[PDB]
């Protein structure tokens, strides 16, 4: 079996051509490829399919480590956009795919970047889900003694956005663990530090769900882009530096999808025996 | 021909203007396939006959891209007649690219499929009957190249 080795700003991929190769997997399988020492080493597997839609150009499928299906909107959806395009399997700049639960049209631009419709950013605290009186703009969570200042936002997962003045002195070892688990994410939250440079460019480090810091976060980008905006901190455009590379997000308020352009690349060609 | 227990088949792949390709259903059904038919006592010849005899089209109105240089399958094991001598197994086919010249109102459906329609390129892939889906593997595979130059 035929597979390629990617990442998008350090979230690696083993991409299989499930077009042209008659593929099979199981949970087991995928766990045993997925360990870094005694497989070929991922963090999620992404399976390219045919379309199940006439009008649609793919399908396309992604699990964990763990081998348990992932569904998360513009998850691997720049590695699938280069790859079909890398291994032939389409000539088009605009690729029309359906995942997991939805449908959704990647654009590749000339510089070999990818823009992603990442949908519409959800305020309302019960659909983060998050606990609190109402919708707000700015919310206090105690954190033991420290009083903390964030903005809320759902973009499909859970999102706390913390304002800080520097990222590499904010306190993400310290702060994240707490907040990640506080009592008012019953389903847990991801928490960005965000500083904010110009209103066109942001600073970001994210301490992720059950997972803390990795190099990049495309999710915790695209809510603290969508939370600065709703504070007025942040041009519709803006500029995200995370520690493994830069993303870009253009959000034109409620009412509009939020897209995030940013790079995938391609590390090598494998072939495994199974 | 007719072998090994396998007999001989054409197919058609109908490309397009876009790169799509045409999905036709089978008549009284709901099933749907690319044109396919028999080899008389050339692959060429019966791909011609096949192509005007279903579809209505000839020469005129397409142009020939590519072809295959024998893919089989086996039906499956309650689909055989043991009681039909010689027995048949299956089809080897050979698979033709065309590229329609003229325009979908000349699709004429008979003659002697029923309904048909374009479709994106890889969707025949995993829309055919089970046993026939690694022969469309292999043929929409080697195509690929060739339909994207457009």
């Amino acid at each position: 079996m035929q597979f390629s080795k990617m990442h998008g700003l350090g979230n690696d991929f083993m991409v299989v051509d499930a077009v042209t190769q008659n593929v099979f997997f199981s949970p087991e399988l995928i766990r045993r490829l997925a360990d870094r020492h005694l497989g070929v080493g991922f963090d999620q597997l992404l399976v390219v399919e045919p379309p199940y839609d006439p009008e649609l150009d793919f399908h396309y499928r992604i699990f964990n480590a763990d081998g348990s299906e992932v569904a998360q909107c513009g998850n691997g959806a720049r590695c699938f956009a280069r790859f079909v395009r890398l291994k032939g399997l389409t000539n088009k700049r605009d690729i029309r795919v359906s995942t997991a639960n939805g449908r959704m049209v990647l654009t590749v631009t000339d510089d070999d970047l990818v823009r992603v419709n990442m949908g519409e950013p959800n305020f309302e605290p019960s659909a983060v889900p998050f606990r609190a009186n109402k919708a707000e703009k700015t919310y206090i969570m105690r954190a033991a003694e420290q009083t903390i200042l964030c903005g809320v936002v759902s973009m499909g997962n859970p999102h706390c956005v913390i304002q800080v003045d520097d990222v590499d002195t904010a306190a993400v070892e310290t702060l994240g663990p707490v907040l990640e688990s506080h009592e008012r994410f019953p389903e847990r939250a991801n928490i960005g530090f965000m500083q904010v440079v110009k209103r066109e460019h942001i600073r970001l480090r994210v301490y992720e769900r059950g997972a803390g810091e990795t190099q990049a976060c495309g999710s915790g980008a695209c809510a603290a882009v969508a939370v600065g905006i709703q504070q007025g901190l942040l041009a519709e455009e803006v500029r995200v530096e995370l520690p493994g590379g830069r993303l870009d997000i253009a959000w034109k308020g409620p009412g509009h999808p939020l897209y995030m352009t940013g790079p995938a690349v391609h590390v090598y060609d494998g072939f495994i025996h199974l | 021909m007719i072998d090994d227990g396998y007999r001989p088949n054409v197919g058609i792949v109908i490309s397009n203007r876009q790169g799509q390709v045409m999905w036709a259903r089978r008549f009284g059904q709901h099933s749907w396939q690319f044109p396919q038919g028999g080899i008389n006592p050339s692959a060429e010849q019966a791909m011609y006959r096949e192509l005007f005899e279903e579809v209505g089209l000839s020469r005129k109105d397409v142009r020939i891209l590519a072809s295959t240089r024998w893919l089989r399958y086996k039906l499956p094991k309650r689909l055989v007649r043991w009681d039909t001598k010689p027995v048949c197994i299956g089809q080897k086919q050979k698979w033709f690219l065309l590229q329609l010249v003229s325009g979908d109102a000349e699709i004429n459906m008979q003659t002697s499929f029923d309904g048909w329609r374009w479709v994106s390129y890889w969707y025949p892939v995993r829309q055919v009957v089970s046993f026939k889906r690694d022969v469309y593997r292999r043929v929409m595979k080697e195509f690929a190249s060739v339909v994207m130059s457009l």
